[PDB]
């Protein structure tokens, strides 16, 4: 999926804040990696 | 007052304490149970005597 930037800490698990409360929630043991990278150039649109 | 993530490490102190504590009243009781054991066993070699 694709999510703000500055929201990427809010993945780990046992976090809290409105994306891990609402629509996408990791469990507190979570067994697994977490890979992220801006796709500004390639998603971002000029006209938004 | 916490959120579980880190509310499990508090409970895990307090687990860890109480733990401890029931572990030595229970050895407490052991040895005093011998020492009463060995008490009750000179009564009973009285009374018969």
């Amino acid at each position: 999926f694709v999510i703000r930037g500055d929201e990427v800490r809010q993945i780990a698990p046992g976090q809290t804040g409105k994306i891990a409360d609402y629509n996408y929630k990791l469990p507190d043991d979570f067994t697994g990696c977490v890979i992220a990278w801006n796709s500004n150039n390639l998603d971002s649109k000029v006209g938004g | 007052r916490l959120d579980p993530p880190e509310a499990e490490v508090q409970i895990d102190r307090l687990i860890t304490g109480r733990l401890q504590s029931l572990q030595t009243y229970v050895t407490q009781q052991l040895i005093r149970a011998a020492e009463i054991r060995a008490s009750a066993n000179l009564a009973a070699t009285k009374m018969s005597e």
